[PDB]
């Protein structure tokens, strides 16, 4: 076994591809995604953890012997030639190292490589916040030959290429992992055309958390002010208090409504809500201050009106709100 | 500096219950075990247990048989000795362990000591 | 003694040594025992779904190529000979980040024995992923796991056994967590099938039970005492409209005020927390408190009934609402 | 299609070759052409004043100890081989932090040509310094800068030049920043003179436009109703001291809630922003606002002349200053 | 003088030097003197339960291999050359994370002695994990430690002393926390038994007195002066509804806004802090205010009376409440 | 050329300092501030990017040939003796290796060895936060050999000893760069005597951004106290309501005051500013209350007082307190 090993590493290049002018190296990938990591919406990036394989033919490791499979350490991965396979949209990688190199490398006498290797991958994932928090997204994972053009590394799924686990035990706390694609294609860039293989995952948000937190309360508030219309038009002190209050009671509720998206200049349907239910309670305080003008100085009827139009203004509202934004 | 008292053992032929109170900077001395020794022997390890968060270890000869509990506001370890047996004729004694003093079996890593109870079965 | 003979004895089992080859290559798998010194863990963390443990990990095997005779003596060699030495391809399955700490130098032992028996430790720092059901919380038990498995060789190469049964993992009961205390640790061996082969698997789990004193005095208290702060505005008179007023909405200012900083030190999660629940629960009660002050006030320009009604009913409510919750999530 | 063959022609390239020493030493300076081909720009940071850039750094130049014949192909070799080879001492003079991806390899690339000419590209993640005048923020505008450098050779040995004239850095057109809009990007080549000697430069700088669409409306829009909100008490009765005196204190609390929540997100900078201005310019209404009231009540116990006084001059006062507060910083 | 006679020197006790082998193998222990120069403790954080510590690292021991004739000097070489000598397999139990700065250069320190006496200083920065006991905080008293033990080496190989008694450890008293005093500092040798055998340990403590003036600014003024506040109330009349319901509630108001900020800079321990304590008995009396507005304004619909009772119970039984808080934690 | 390198790196012992045994080795350091970055003033740490160069004669690398200077690589450097230069206050310092190890070594036919390196600190400063934030505070930079003693390696200032920039793209955007002064002295430690070489940055805090957020707010609000004096006895809710809700604003403004001091826990004057205009506020509001007691039941007259003696002691304090910072 061991005049085997030293054979083939003897007279053996690894600074040149198998097939060097001979044709393409065909390379066979395929991705076990032990798990996907939280999705940063401020960075824009999200983690997943995988079993990176991959598969190709170097006639220079052919050995004839009884055993035909030669599971190697992971010193040997740095003897022979390995692709040089890199992810475009990744911000930051690592391979774990604990307790050793999470690198396996078998290689049969039929002269198949197999080179399967633990990664960690903080991939790019560029998020269209409109309609927040009922966006849906999907997050690519895009990897190819950093040096190697079509016309030398083609890359190809096998026929099991993005397989995933349980699904329950992935750390997506706020999306709902719904659907996987993966594509095949060329990008020309300056050094020349490269095979690009894309996989796509789609992630819908759960929007549980969010109108627990402000829909139910900003409504709420939005329904103090009109309490202040029942009150009668003598009592100032209670209705400038109650108008006021429930101002600075949304504006308490509109800072923590936008703390975790980023600094995206486009109205979310989240700020637009925030934003329309600041006007309705701004509106009925003014409300008051025009019917307590006049009546110290119809219009006398404004409260009456008040019940009626500002509970059917927020009541159409959310109407158009809620349809334009869970249907469309 | 921690002071160590033991009481409860008694002259029986039965169950129990050993109380071991503590004083001073118990915090620099998280974990209690319990020793007995023979006469003619050296010390034995019966039991040792963290003042702080409640997970127990016990010697296989006690195993399933004597129970340690404590309590941070009483500042009290009480040991629980049931189905007595002749072999349980020794000396107890209460110590204090500190926090990276080692492994729990040695009494050698124990720095505050109790008197010691004489009980015989 | 002789430092010479037992360097020429060290040489001669490096010489011609492959570490590329396990122990009985092509022979039956080679048995690896593992136990585990726990140091400490550091961090749980909700929001990112793990814990950091810091451990002596260690790691009992036979290797016959590295037997050695006319030496009775457990050579503890230096750190740096284990390059030169075959290690099992052990691994974290869910870890996410581990690192072997290095200070002054690697935290390695390499220790050998006469028959081949080769004592492998290292003191590493891990942070591994552990889903949380956070339904239940604050009232939730955590059970976070930490896999170990072999990476390349199958069960035909090797295969993982707890040394010491039971016993293999020590140092629990030193562990002190702020938040949790360790109800239970387990230790399971079993095999996984993947598309490769099979693999050994052994599988430490800590079961954590989350410490409620500090969200019962931090978040429960403050809730409570306001709503029924809120119920003072029945006994208030009805014709005092600024006095009622005022004390309805400053009550919902300082509910909203609590809400807003007790939901940040968590991770978005879709589903109600015990904690959300009481929280939105209790902010309902105050808004139909200024409600009920609005009835009351249009009715009066009964009323009296209105507000006895109110005061029977309110407390009732809330006691009724709180009994069903402490019940549902204890 | 002979492996044996190219391998030979590789060692033949690589023995005797020094790495120490610069094409054509002692002689004319080296020519490296430059291009940059743009991932994206993962971040722009106020408090650090600085920025993450993501490219495809590649480096032109020609070596003609590595001119090989006979082979008429584009030599890609693996990225190990970059460590035989030289390459430009090419670093970046106002990063803070950088590194190149490692996974699964190095994102080295090196293409060798027939006629020595060498091909070396990397894809690199930087931290840029950028130095920000924020005097007019939100509505400032940036210009950020890459400079290119050499480190130890001066332009007698080495000489930098954009490969491609303005097309050398491409890939502008994707970068999609959230907050700040590319306007424009230049190309600078250029000699900076040190103590040690003259060494190439060339810059590649970002002018950025902060976008003003998310600060309209969640900082100046609630300032300006809070403003609005506090003229009301102008209309309601003076009488009404309870009603109006609330009014005003409450006013004062949300702009100040306003207040603590905006200049959170910003460094301390002792000039005054154009946020900072408008901010404490509303502020000194709503003050002004109680302070007319107590005039009011102290003349009162005319005092219908100061009201209506204050309600034509605090809007037009408040549009004044909004109107020369827009121009100076639009 | 002669730098090759130096030279051949060095060469020659490098020559057949094994690193692997310790001094006196298969002898009497070799003793390792070890004397501390603590540059600075960068920080304490409660959170994490650990400190930062940098220091210059030194060890003393004799090894008879290294020992050479005729140089009259000591041989201060490059760092470089302790991977060809023998260093202890010293390591620090209670760290978390290390490092050894390596700017310019590794800042190691190798020096020689005719004897063979050998001189190993590292300026090490350390993060040590430190228990806090937080329930007399924050006038508590904390001892941090610092162990130090041989990984591999046993007592029987290797032993451990302070080099110069209580004098090994220096710079404490340039130690200048922002938040803690160094009260005192101690110096323990003892030997740990494990199950592997028993090893030598060395162990430095601190004990850290917090400062108390900036919380008794920042977080008991307050809340004593928003108590005091509230009982203004009592003076108020009766039948001021609005007025004494206003106070009430945003008094209440208040102590939840001082409650929410002060609980953040604080682990979750369920233990009641002395902080803890103080916070939740004023945000009750402010609660029992208001309920004792409630209860006049419902009599008064003897008024006078309850008033007066309120008024001498309340000032009394809030310094009953800070007596006994304050003799309780101090 | 290569002869040249071949011969001098042969027979040479690194390990060994030029004139071991002869004489100290006389090393002159000079430094170019490339750029001083942001002060920690929670860390007590600020960052420095400078060009760190040292010159020493080394005679075992004198060559004799047309080339009067021999500018090599960064690998060269490991092959010579370094001088091993720390910097004593530094927590964390880096050397950059984008794209290249950035380190020059030029050797010249007379033995002169230049060696300079590109290096990123974070050097410690302890601050001093009293008289916060007009504070001034010197940050030291001290760097000497930590092995070899003041007999064996002597260091000492060129001619340009520290070089600064244009100071404008600098990162210090709170202090502002005031002062320099480099230092020689000798340090006695237990390993021996080391000359140690300090250069002490002068910053003075810029006040503009503190002034604005704490100082105007604060005095508004204790203004805005005594509007409660001219507001008449009878209107119990109002006076009530202006005194509790401008404490309850001083209670915001109080946090934010300290939102980037470390917790130190002697009185920084911003603290003293804010706590006393916290007292007035408070006394405004007992003042109404002892007001409405006896009048409801001279002290007649409080509102008379308080009118003249609330405005006069806070313009005192103010004297007092901006006189006693701004100067002393
Ligand atoms: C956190 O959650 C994890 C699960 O996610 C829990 O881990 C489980 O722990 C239980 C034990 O408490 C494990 O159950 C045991 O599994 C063993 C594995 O056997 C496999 O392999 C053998 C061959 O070696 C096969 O024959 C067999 O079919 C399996 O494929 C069993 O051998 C055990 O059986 C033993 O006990 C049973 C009674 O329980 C007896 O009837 C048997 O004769 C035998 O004595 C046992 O069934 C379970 O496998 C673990 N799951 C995983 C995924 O590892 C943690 O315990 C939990 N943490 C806490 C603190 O609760
Ligand atoms: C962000 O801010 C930076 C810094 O201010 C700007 O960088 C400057 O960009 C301008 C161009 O917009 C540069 O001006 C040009 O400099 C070239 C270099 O000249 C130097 O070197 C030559 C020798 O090669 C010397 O002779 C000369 O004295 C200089 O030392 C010039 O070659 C250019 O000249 C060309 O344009 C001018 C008109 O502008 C014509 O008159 C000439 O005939 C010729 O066509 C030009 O002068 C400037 O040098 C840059 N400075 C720095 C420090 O980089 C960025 O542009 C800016 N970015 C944004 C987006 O705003
Ligand atoms: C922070 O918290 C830690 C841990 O609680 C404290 O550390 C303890 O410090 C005390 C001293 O204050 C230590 O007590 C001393 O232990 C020495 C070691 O003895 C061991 O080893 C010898 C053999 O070498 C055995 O014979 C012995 O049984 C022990 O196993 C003793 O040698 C010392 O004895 C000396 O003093 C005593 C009186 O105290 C005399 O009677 C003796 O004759 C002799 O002069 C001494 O007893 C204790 O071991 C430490 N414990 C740990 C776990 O480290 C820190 O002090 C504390 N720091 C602060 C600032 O609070
Ligand atoms: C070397 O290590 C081995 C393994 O731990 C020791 O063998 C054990 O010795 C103890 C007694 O000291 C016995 O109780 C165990 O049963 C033994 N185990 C095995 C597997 O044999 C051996 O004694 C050590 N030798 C030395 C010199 O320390
Ligand atoms: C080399 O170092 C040794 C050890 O530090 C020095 O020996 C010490 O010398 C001092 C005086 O310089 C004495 O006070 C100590 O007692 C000595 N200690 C020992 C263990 O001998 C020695 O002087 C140094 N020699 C040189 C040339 O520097
Ligand atoms: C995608 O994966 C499936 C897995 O079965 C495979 O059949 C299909 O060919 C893959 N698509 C491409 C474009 O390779
Ligand atoms: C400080 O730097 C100046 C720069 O000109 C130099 O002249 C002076 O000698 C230096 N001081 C010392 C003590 O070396």
């Amino acid at each position: 076994v061991t005049v085997i090993l030293n054979n083939l590493l003897e007279g053996y290049d690894n600074k040149l591809r198998p097939d060097i002018g001979v044709k393409p190296t065909l390379i066979h990938t395929d991705m076990y995604v032990n798990s996907i990591g939280p999705v940063n919406a401020i960075n824009m990036e999200y983690t997943i953890d995988i079993f990176f394989a991959q598969t190709w033919y170097d006639r220079r490791l052919k050995f004839n012997s009884t055993i035909k499979v030669l599971r190697l350490n992971s010193n040997m991965v740095g003897k022979i030639w390995i692709p040089d396979t890199f992810f475009r949209n990744s911000k930051k990688a690592d391979a774990h190292w604990i307790t050793t190199p999470n690198r396996m490398l078998r290689i049969w006498n039929d002269g198949r490589v197999l080179y399967t290797l633990r990664l960690t991958i903080d991939a790019e994932c560029q998020l269209q916040l409109h309609n927040f928090p009922m966006d849906e997204h999907s997050c690519p994972l895009e990897f190819s030959s950093y040096g190697y053009p079509r016309e030398e590394i083609v890359y190809q799924w096998k026929r099991s290429s993005v397989e995933v686990g349980d699904t329950r035990s992935w750390r997506l706390y706020q999306f709902s992992f719904v659907g996987l694609r993966n594509t095949t294609e060329v990008v020309k860039t300056t050094s020349g055309d490269y095979v690009v293989m894309s996989v796509y995952f789609d992630l819908s948000r759960r929007m549980g958390y969010f109108t627990i937190q402000t829909y139910i309360p900003c409504t709420l508030i939005v329904v103090l002010s009109w309490v202040s219309f029942w009150i009668n038009k003598d009592a100032v002190p209670a209705r400038t208090s109650l108008g006021i209050t429930t101002v600075l009671t949304m504006t308490t509720l509109s800072t923590i409504a936008r703390k975790s998206l980023p600094k995206v200049s486009y109205v979310t349907a989240m700020d637009l809500f925030v934003s329309v239910c600041f006007i309705f309670v701004f509106s009925a305080l003014v409300e008051y201050g025009t019917l307590h003008y006049f009546v110290s100085n119809r219009i006398a009827k404004m409260d009456s009106y008040a019940r009626i139009f500002f509970p059917t203004a927020f009541c159409l509202f959310n109407l158009v709100y809620w349809v334009s934004y869970l249907y469309l | 500096q921690v002071q160590l008292v033991e009481s409860g053992g008694g002259l029986v032929q039965g169950s129990l219950r050993l109380s071991c109170a503590a004083s001073g900077h118990t915090f620099n001395y998280p974990i209690m075990g319990w020793f007995r020794q023979a006469p003619g022997k050296e010390r034995e390890f019966v039991g040792a247990i963290s003042w702080s968060g409640g997970s127990t270890s016990y010697a296989d000869s006690v195993k399933d048989r004597f129970t340690i509990s404590r309590d941070n506001a009483k500042n009290t370890v009480y040991l629980e000795m049931n189905n007595l047996k002749p072999e349980d004729t020794a000396v107890y004694y209460c110590a204090a362990k500190g926090r990276y003093s080692g492994g729990l079996y040695y009494p050698t890593n124990y720095d505050y000591w109790g008197q010691g109870t004489q009980v015989t079965v | 003694g002789n430092m010479s003979f037992v360097k020429e004895t060290v040489d001669k089992l490096l010489k011609g040594y492959d570490i590329r080859l396990r122990p009985d290559f092509g022979g039956p798998p080679v048995c690896v025992g593992m136990n585990i010194d726990i140091a400490s863990i550091d961090m749980v963390s909700e929001v990112n779904m793990d814990y950091t443990l810091t451990m002596y990990f260690q790691q009992y095997w036979r290797d016959k190529r590295l037997a050695y005779s006319g030496i009775p003596l457990n050579l503890t060699l230096d750190n740096r000979v284990a390059d030169q030495l075959w290690v099992p391809d052990t691994y974290f399955l869910n870890d996410k980040k581990s690192f072997v700490h290095g200070v002054t130098v690697k935290n390695r032992m390499i220790r050998l024995h006469p028959d081949g028996t080769v004592l492998y430790g290292l003191r590493i720092t891990t942070t591994a992923a552990c889903m949380m059901d956070l339904r239940r919380y604050p009232l939730d038990e955590q059970n976070c796991t930490l896999e170990i498995e072999s990476y390349g060789y199958t069960t035909d190469d090797i295969e993982f056994y707890w040394r010491g049964g039971d016993k293999a993992v020590t140092g629990v009961e030193r562990i002190e967590l702020p938040q949790f205390s360790i109800v239970e640790h387990r230790l399971v061996s079993r095999n996984v099938v993947f598309a490769t082969g099979a693999y050994p698997r052994l599988s430490l789990s800590f079961r954590l039970k989350r410490n409620i004193g500090y969200f019962i005095l931090q978040t429960y208290m403050p809730s409570i005492l306001i709503t029924i702060l809120s119920w003072v505005s029945f006994w208030i008179n009805y014709d005092a409209s600024a006095a009622r007023v005022a004390l309805g909405i400053t009550t919902v200012l300082t509910m909203t005020t609590i809400n807003t900083h007790l939901r940040e030190t968590l991770p978005k999660i879709p589903y109600v927390k015990a904690i959300d629940m009481y929280l939105m629960g209790c902010f309902v009660f105050v808004f139909l408190a200024l409600l009920e002050y609005a009835f009351v006030n249009y009715i009066f320009f009964d009323v009296n009934a209105i507000d006895r009604w109110s005061r029977i009913v309110f407390p009732f409510t809330f006691s009724l609402f709180n009994l069903v919750y402490w019940l549902y999530y204890v």
